């Protein structure tokens, strides 16, 4: 077997290969995620002749816990399938579920070890890892190719990542969290920054409190257009 | 292009050299050891509000008598961090006892160099780890704060900072300390040498502060904790 | 199973019997218990049924690449050593006696090969659980350098007095004669025993609950 | 001669076709400073080569390039010498255990092959070179007669009525297709002064005892025998009338 | 340039550049010094500080009670050679109840240091060690490097300005094995110091010491513990 | 030549492995070993270059004992010559284990040499800097003694010399006729041509080494005991003068 | 040996993977492949690259290839990477059908052997398979499917889509003329002769056609024979010619 | 050992290894194939540099069991490598199924043995293309199987030097239900196209394909067809 340092050290202290996967990242469509008190929500950005569900970047890993994307959609669904056997495989160690940070640990672990071992290049992917928690307390966080992990209110990741950011830091108050149709509101003004000419360009999920994982139609999606764009008005 | 385990001219491991640069990079992190207790101190560095300030753990419990800071690449350390908590609580399964801060931070620094491409095992490592760690902690020796780096070499340290500021710190030290202080001298030492290296100009959300004494065990400083020493 | 084997002046003969017992019971009336190895080798399967028939069929490939590849006719010595370090590789656990036979470029040849990979060169043996009435009739009138006919006629006696006197053992005696000049499988050489019948039932005397019919237009 | 990669570096094609690493092995038998001849007669083969010994302090009857595989067969490298006992300790390895898996003396054709097969591993596995070596064995087939057979270090391999290898090749093998086509009553005698005069007149030397080494099976002893000194210096004084 | 990286690559010279770059990590590495006399066997170590805050690094390392060593290159190359000879002298003990001879332990990490020079992808060990120690042939100094060399010795120096404790010891050779512990541990100090420039000296902080011999097991002083030693000639 | 050089694994255009070359001329820059077959037995001798005085007598001991009646002479790159020692003395006692007698000489030799020809094929591993002389004496076998190179070739000698002083040492033993000459005698000449081919001029002093096997030993190798070397080192020097 | 690597498995300094992309431009010069779903059925379409006047025809297809009784596929590549992945593929549905008892479905079956590809991108230090396939197929949950792959083991699912010489050409073309829920398996067959008019440079030996549908509860996988191509050709020829008059 | 492709893709997007083995078959020693209604011939150079070699000693034309057989252009060390291989693999199948291997089944198992030196680590392709004749369900069978591990089912063809020439002599010379006599004459009229000599018996090599398995054509049998040209 191939017993090759891919990832290394550079003149200046860079790791050329996590550095290179970022660059892979930046390309990626533009996910975004926020919280909330009783919702956690997740979008994407965006042919006329594809079926949408099959190139789906919002995928459920446990009936409690679910997650975005934004890099190479190949290195994602790996992660994705080794996250859900992770997941299946706590609760036959340990019977209790996942919480939302473990699964996120996990990620991270898993992307770490790619940038360190012997053979393997690094995961070109940043993930967006949401649900809520044995206790019921509702989480967000974040990983990225390095295996970093931190958690998040709210955050973005994909094309223009820093323009929604930027537009996240100002608009995430407590007038947008306190109820369920508002924090869905905030998601799509946020990715309307990027989305040129947004709804149906626009894949958008939503997790509750006890409740699994729920992907909203785009005739769903264009009711929350109507409710933004006569808001802004006003 | 060449192999991981080649020596420069100067006799010494490029990608050693190498992950000593990557340190530079890693936000800056202070301990002081004192005959009270040894404080540790670090700064979050906190790119936006939306970040959740308390999920930055950059000091750590080893045990209930270790802490351990960190700088650098922040995921290669939590590797470490683990092999260091799994290797205490093998030491309490096999001899009933706790372990010394030297005894901890040696069972890391054998890990330092254990790279390489040819002969190696299926999870062995291309590259070092691109990290120091500033263990400190209380044994039966009193208080000790140990240093380490991506080379394997550690050292115990009466006070030791690394970072992006270890430069300019190390010189505030120098001046700052006096070997029969107090604790709580020592600890607002540290905040003082924090505040200027940062400039984004402290508080509570900002840092992580931890201690660990004889009597009590190790502690991480909260928000109100954190509030009542901020400036004086 | 009586099988047998036999030296004579031009080349050698192989015998051998057609029943084939489950437990004490007759599962097989007519099959081939001499087989092929190469053109002018051929080898009696004795012992467990299955470990007889691989095998045989195991070193006629192995004899197929090595007369490949060396271009020549293969020699009964290769055959002997590959079936011996075989089978004493499996410490007798795969139970082939065999009794292998055939010519090459050094004369005619005849071995018997044990399970647990033993050996032995001879003019004449037999094996299987007729082994002992066919190798007494061998013991009784064998002399060296035999003719073509009496060899046949002393081979059939040999696995005839297997077929009546071992239980085991019965039908009819296939034998194989390798000449220089080629090899002849007299298959069906003799026929010691030699039916009546006829239970016509009509057709609805069986009682029938489904019928279901499949036409095959693929 | 055109070339790309690391086509000269490693056992890997070149863009015309041609692999660069195996051609410079057939150079590195050139660098030995010999040149080996082999000849098939009616009921025998021989083979020759220098038994150069410049120092007097080398122990002469352990410098040789002759080598006993078998009993029945015997052959003569060319080449570099580190090579060539290597690739002698692995046919006396393939033709003894020949002799336990199958029961009976391994023909010529065969040990030939298989050293031949094994050469074309490092033909093309990029990780290891060629043996910068050349083998021409001989030995007494019982149906076929006595046989001449080499392989190079690309992993050819043929039988000969006659032939050479290393420096003067090109100038032996058209000394001997000279003298095959012409008839001769190919006797013992017949095979092995051909033999030493091809190498002679090619090098442009008149040889001493010392100066060659002479290895033979005849089909009356059939055993790899290496004439010495004395059994030489026979042969050449039959040749002081020409 | 072409054959600086690999240690398999033979340079056209005859030399394995990476044997000889890996000899300069003891070069650049601290100084320290061994010797011995008709009954005992002594090492004296320059610790370097990294600041003046930070506390002296360990330079002398225990292996058996009969066998202990002085470092100088990558620690880490040190702790690693050091735990082989304490496995390689506990083996010993474990099968024969009987102290490993220090020659023949000296041989194994020869023959264990060797084995990477040879090997693509693989390194020397970037350290050199003198060996102090004590067996049925009295006691010895045993010098060993990053090209798997090893040499007995009467007296040796290795590290940063070792040229200075070599010229000392080289002087003073036949005056060694007739001198009593305390005059031996004063010959080996003497010519550590020389390795220092003129402006800063010998203290209780910057010095370690590692004795064994007949009487003794391999003991190690280094703060307090030292403050005998010292206290006898100090000038220049 | 440059390109081609780097690897055992590859040719040059020219027909050679460069890196099996190269570590034939770090045994070139090595010091002097020499060896001579006797009649009744074989004697080796080494000029062992002190680097300081500060060393013991009898360290970086160039002549080896690979079984209790064959000796080694090295010249080299000496790290590589003591794990090829190892491997000869692990060799010899694999003969034993097999067969339950001692090692013949040509056999060691041969063994031993396609190990130093196993290192000179593969870009994986590189050849050993390291030319060696195997010496024995035996009831039966006689007067034996191979040499052994960083390609792998091993030939039998009457008289050998490798180092430096490889050609120069060749023409001193060259008029001596060591056919009819003893191991007794031997050690004087032997111990005569390290003095000479020595340059006093250019290295720093030296140690003679002297080791031997012969009908003296009875086929055992041994040392030469200090009363026969300091006889021999006198005899170099005022025959020199 | 480290001079010697090409290093297949490792981001290029833009944040991509050269192997996988120089293995797509070897599809992009390989024979137009596509594929186009409907109602009643889905079919596949390629450009026999094999065309000689002395080729024998041994097998039933030349670039289509079967895979379970409810499934098969088509490719566009080296063909003896297709070979390898497609008898894979095959051994994947087994593995699935000796397990559960049913036939595997379509998307887990692709997923299946792009988890293999993306393998070969991420270690191993190997060069990908240089192969993009068109897979069609039934299964319970979705029923008539298509998808596609490439080297970099990333898929899609696709109403209609084609990989080959004049990729994006045949795309483009196929955005234009397919209507979304209104096509059946005889308006589907007009477009694909419709789109390899386009592409290739038209007789039957240079096409190769082949239509999944699902009759009396089993699945039937058929290829067309030459007088079935042959009509399909002059129906598209007179249709062109009628709108050219008019 | 070397765990990585030797063979990788270009900026253009081609095997650059598989096409310069093709270059190694385009420029070897030439060779024909032909599929009559009857049998298959096979047909090949065998002119070696001078009379000292030993004509009957090493064949080109190789059987792989007692049904199919096997021709090439190319290298030769590297075609025994294949001979071997496939003659395992004919009898790994009738071990295991007890019939006689299909030609079709025998082609792509040693295809994918082909294909497998394309990506594997450390290891070059084969510098051959083969060319495999048989006789299954009572009819002829030839296939070509070249450097990348491809094959093609042939009517007729050639490799080697002059393939272009040989493949155009055939396609207008070539009808789809020839006699087995009239192919081999064929096949040898294909030869001296791209011939440098006066051919014999010795210096080229023919084996055949029909109802009773396959041989390799004597010098005798050969001398008769060489007789009438
Ligand atoms: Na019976
Ligand atoms: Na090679």
């Amino acid at each position: 077997s191939y017993d090759r340092a891919i990832t290394v050290f550079s003149p200046d202290g860079h790791l050329f290969q996590v550095e290179y996967a970022q660059e892979a990242v930046k390309k990626g469509s533009t996910a975004v995620g926020v919280r909330g008190r009783d919702i956690v929500v997740l979008g994407v950005e965006k042919a006329k002749l594809q079926d949408e569900r099959t190139v789906r970047k919002i995928c459920a890993l446990d009936d409690n816990v679910c997650m975005a994307f934004a890099g190479l959609t190949a290195d994602a669904r790996i992660v994705i399938n080794r996250a859900r056997v992770e997941c299946q495989s706590h609760r036959l160690t340990v019977e209790d579920p996942v919480t939302v940070e473990y699964i996120t640990r996990y990620i991270a672990s898993l992307k770490q070890r790619y940038t360190q071992s012997n053979g393997r290049r690094p995961f070109g992917i940043s993930a967006l890892i949401v649900g809520f928690d044995f206790d019921g307390t509702p989480r967000l966080y974040q990983t990225d190719p390095s295996g970093t992990y931190h958690a998040w209110k709210a955050n973005a990741i994909g094309r223009g990542a820093k323009s929604v950011r930027e537009f996240l830091e100002k608009n995430y108050t407590d007038e947008a969290i306190e109820t369920d149709d508002l924090t869905i509101k905030l998601v799509i003004k946020a990715l309307l920054e990027v989305v040129q000419s947004g709804g149906k360009n626009i894949e958008l999920a939503v997790m509750r409190r006890d409740q699994s994982l729920k992907i909203l139609n785009p005739e769903e999606i264009e009711k929350y257009v109507a409710e933004i764009e006569k808001e802004k008005e006003e | 292009d060449r192999g991981v385990n080649t020596f420069s001219p100067e006799g010494r491991l490029f990608q050693v050299e190498y992950a000593i640069e990557a340190i530079k990079l890693g936000s800056t992190a202070i301990g002081i050891q004192t005959s009270e207790g040894v404080c540790l101190a670090v700064e979050k560095r906190i790119t936006s509000p939306l970040m959740e300030p308390s999920s930055i753990e950059k000091i750590v419990e080893i045990d209930a008598h270790i802490g351990c800071a960190m700088s650098g690449l922040i995921a290669d350390a939590k590797t470490l961090i683990d092999k260091a908590r799994v290797e205490t609580q093998n030491h309490w399964f096999t001899y009933n006892e706790t372990m010394t801060v030297e005894s901890v931070t040696q069972a890391v620094s054998n890990l330092a160099l254990q790279f390489g491409e040819e002969d190696a095992d299926p999870g062995a490592m291309s590259r070092p780890f691109g990290v120091a760690l500033l263990f400190g902690g209380v044994d039966e020796k009193g208080p000790q704060l140990f240093h380490m780096d991506p080379s394997g070499t550690f050292v115990q340290c009466d006070a030791r900072a690394i970072g992006s500021a270890s430069e300019g710190a190390q010189s505030s030290l120098q001046e700052v300390y006096h070997k029969s202080m107090t604790l709580k001298e020592a600890i607002k030492s540290s905040l003082i040498i924090l505040k200027q290296v940062m400039e984004e100009k402290l508080n509570a959300t900002n840092i992580e502060l931890a201690t660990v004494q004889p009597g009590q065990n190790f502690h991480m400083f909260t928000k109100e904790e954190l509030e009542e020493v901020i400036k004086d | 199973t009586t099988i047998a084997g036999l030296v004579f002046q031009d080349g050698v003969i192989l015998g051998a019997d057609t029943r084939a017992t489950n437990d004490s019971v007759v599962a097989d009336k007519s099959c081939e218990k001499i087989h092929f190895i190469a053109p002018k080798i051929y080898c009696c399967g004795a012992g467990v049924a299955a470990d007889a028939e691989m095998t045989t069929r195991m070193v006629a490939s192995k004899m197929e690449l090595h007369a490949l590849s060396t271009g020549r006719e293969p020699r009964v010595a290769t055959v002997t050593r590959i079936l011996r370090q075989t089978l004493f590789r499996y410490q007798g656990h795969v139970g082939a006696s065999l009794i292998v036979g055939g010519v090459d470029l050094t004369g005619p040849q005849l071995y018997g090969v044990h399970p647990h990979g033993s050996y032995s060169r001879l003019p004449f043996t037999a094996l299987g659980s007729g082994q002992d009435a066919a190798l007494a009739v061998l013991e009784d009138r064998f002399q060296p350098n035999m003719t073509l006919e009496a060899a046949q006629g002393l081979l059939v006696e040999a696995v005839t007095a297997g077929i009546l006197g071992d239980l085991g053992s019965g039908g009819n005696v296939d034998a194989c004669v390798i000449t220089k000049t080629g090899a002849k499988l007299l298959r069906t050489l003799s026929s010691p025993t030699e039916r009546s019948g006829r239970y016509h039932f009509v057709p609805g005397t069986t009682a029938v609950l489904t019928q279901t019919v499949k036409p095959l237009t693929l | 001669g055109s070339s790309a990669g690391f086509d000269r570096h490693i056992t890997i094609f070149s863009p015309e076709g041609r692999l660069y690493q195996v051609e410079y092995a057939f150079k590195a038998i050139n660098q030995g400073g010999l040149t080996s001849v082999a000849v098939r007669g009616k009921d025998c083969a021989v083979i020759v080569t220098q038994k150069k010994v410049p120092d007097k302090l080398l122990d002469s009857s352990t410098v040789t390039h002759l080598f006993k595989i078998t009993e029945n067969i015997g052959c003569v490298m060319t080449g570099m010498t580190a090579d060539s006992r290597s690739q002698v300790q692995r046919a006396r390895y393939e033709a003894a255990n020949w002799k336990y898996k199958y029961g009976y003396e391994i023909p010529v054709d065969m040990l030939c092959k298989r050293i031949a097969d094994i050469s074309q591993v490092y033909t093309q596995n990029a990780e290891m070179r060629p043996l910068g070596c050349c083998m021409i064995l001989i030995g007494i087939d019982e149906e076929q007669g006595p046989q001449v057979y080499k392989c190079d270090p690309a992993g050819y391999y043929c039988g000969f009525k006659a032939t050479a290898a290393g420096v003067k090749q090109t100038e032996s093998t058209s000394f001997l297709e000279k003298k095959v086509k012409k008839k001769f009553d190919w006797t013992f005698e017949q095979t092995v002064e051909t033999a030493i005069t091809c190498l002679s007149t090619v090098l442009s030397i008149d040889f001493k005892p010392s100066e060659i080494e002479v290895g033979v099976v005849t089909v009356e002893n059939p055993k790899f025998r290496i004439l010495t000194e004395a059994e030489i210096d026979a042969h050449l004084v039959a040749l002081a009338e020409r | 340039n072409q054959y600086d990286n690999d240690v398999t690559v033979w340079s056209p010279q005859g030399r394995i550049h990476q044997i000889e770059y890996a000899m300069e990590a003891v070069k650049q590495g601290s100084a320290t010094v061994g010797l011995k006399s008709k009954t005992h066997a002594v090492l004296v170590a320059l610790k370097r500080a990294q600041s003046e805050l930070a506390a002296h690094q360990k330079k002398i390392l225990h292996v058996d009670n009969h066998i202990g060593i002085s470092i100088a290159g990558l620690t880490a190359d040190a702790r690693l050679l050091c735990n082989f000879m304490r496995q390689e002298c506990l083996d010993s003990r474990f099968v024969f109840d009987r102290p490993l001879p220090v020659s023949r332990l000296v041989s194994l990490i020869g023959s264990k240091t060797q084995i990477p020079t040879q090997r693509y992808g693989r390194r020397p060990y970037g350290v050199g060690l003198l060996i102090a120690g004590y067996d049925d042939m009295g006691p010895h100094i045993f010098q060993t490097c990053p090209s798997a060399n090893y040499f007995d010795c009467r007296a040796m120096s290795i590290g940063a300005r070792s040229q200075s404790a070599r010229t000392y010891l080289e002087r003073h050779m036949s005056e060694f094995m007739e001198c009593n512990l305390n005059e031996l541990v004063k010959h080996g100090l003497r010519a550590l110091r020389e390795t220092l420039p003129a402006e800063q000296d010998l203290t209780t902080k910057n010095v370690s010491i590692g004795i064994v011999g007949k009487d003794l097991e391999f003991t190690i002083y280094d703060d307090d513990d030292v403050s005998p030693f010292l206290e006898g000639l100090e000038e220049r | 030549g440059t390109g081609y050089d780097l690897s055992a694994s590859t040719f040059s255009p020219d027909g050679r492995v460069f890196q099996v070359e190269y570590a034939m001329k770090a045994v070139e820059n090595s010091s002097t070993a020499i060896g001579i077959r006797c009649k009744d037995g074989v004697v080796f001798g080494v000029e062992k270059l002190v680097l300081s005085k500060l060393y013991e007598e009898g360290s970086n001991k160039r002549l080896f004992n690979v079984d209790r009646h064959v000796g080694m002479a090295v010249a080299g790159l000496l790290a590589d010559a003591r794990s090829l020692a190892d491997i000869a003395r692990e060799e010899a006692s694999n003969f034993r284990s097999n067969f339950g007698y001692n090692i013949p000489l040509k056999h060691l030799a041969d063994r031993v040499a396609m190990y130093v020809h196993a290192y000179t094929l593969y870009s994986a591993v590189r050849p050993f800097g390291c030319s060696f002389m195997l010496g024995s004496y035996s009831v039966n076998d006689g007067a034996q003694l191979y040499m052994i190179d960083p390609s792998g070739v091993s030939y039998g000698y009457w008289g050998c010399a490798i180092g430096k002083a490889r050609q120069a040492a060749k023409t001193e033993i060259e008029k001596l006729q060591m056919k009819e000459m003893t191991c007794r005698d031997i050690v004087k000449e032997v111990a005569k041509i390290i003095y000479i081919v020595h340059d006093e001029v250019k290295d720093k002093a030296f140690e003679l080494e002297l080791s031997w096997v012969g009908e003296l030993t009875n086929g055992r190798h041994e040392i030469v005991p200090k009363d026969i070397r300091e006889e021999a080192e006198k005899y170099a020097k005022e025959s020199l003068k | 040996s480290r001079r010697y690597d090409s290093r297949t498995t490792i981001f290029s300094p833009e944040g991509r993977l050269y192997q996988v992309e120089y293995a797509m431009e070897a599809i992009g010069h390989a024979g137009t492949c596509l594929g186009i779903l409907a109602n009643d059925g889905v079919l596949l379409a390629a450009e026999r690259r094999n065309i000689h006047k002395l080729l024998d025809e041994v097998f039933f297809s030349e670039k289509i290839y079967k895979l379970n009784e409810d499934m098969a596929c088509s490719v566009a590549g080296i063909t003896s990477d297709a070979n390898v992945l497609t008898n894979e593929l095959r051994l994947i549905a087994q593995r699935y059908l000796l397990q559960y008892q049913e036939p595997i479905p379509c998307e887990q079956l692709v997923t299946a052997l792009c988890d293999i590809k993306q393998a070969y991108t991420q270690f191993g230090g190997k060069r990908p398979f240089g192969v993009s396939l068109l897979y069609i197929g039934w299964d319970k949950h979705y029923g008539f499917q298509l998808y596609q792959s490439d080297p970099s083991g990333n898929y899609g699912g696709w109403k209609a889509t084609c990989i080959g010489n004049n990729s994006a050409a045949a795309v483009s073309m196929l955005k234009q003329d397919y209507k979304e829920g209104e096509m059946t398996l005889k308006s589907a067959l007009a477009l694909a002769i419709k789109v390899l008019n386009k592409t290739m440079d038209l007789s039957a030996e240079k096409v190769e056609i082949a239509t999944l549908t699902r009759e009396n509860g089993k699945t039937v996988i058929r290829v067309l024979k030459q007088k079935e191509v042959e009509q399909l050709i002059k129906k598209h020829e007179e249709e062109e010619a009628k709108a050219e008059r008019e | 050992g070397y765990s990585f492709s030797l063979t990788t893709f270009s900026p253009s997007g081609k095997l650059v290894q598989i096409e310069y083995a093709l270059a190694a078959v385009a420029g070897g020693a030439p060779s024909v194939g032909i599929k009559a209604a009857n049998g298959v011939v096979l047909a090949t150079e065998k002119k070696q540099k001078s009379i000292l070699y030993d004509e009957r000693s090493v064949h080109k034309v190789e059987p792989i069991t007692k049904h199919i057989g096997l021709v090439y252009s190319g290298m030769g060390p590297d075609y025994r490598v294949l001979v071997h291989r496939a003659r395992k693999l004919a009898q790994q199948y009738y071990l295991v199924y007890q019939e006689p291997i299909p030609t079709a089944q025998l082609v792509q198992r040693v295809a994918s043995v082909m294909q497998e030196y394309t990506q594997s680590g450390g290891v070059r392709p084969f510098g051959v293309s083969l060319l495999i004749c048989g006789w299954n369900e009572g009819r002829p069978y030839l296939f070509q199987s070249d450097p990348s591990g491809a094959y093609f089912a042939w009517k007729a063809t050639a490799m080697g030097k002059n393939y272009v020439n040989g493949k155009t002599f055939l396609e207008k010379r070539y009808n789809e239900d020839l006699e087995l006599e009239d192919a081999i004459h064929t096949a040898i009229l294909t030869l001296k196209e791209s011939f440098e000599g006066q051919m014999t018996e010795d210096n080229i090599e023919v084996g055949i394909c029909n109802e009773a398995g396959f041989r390799r054509l004597t010098p005798t049998e050969v001398k008769d067809y060489l007789a009438a040209i």
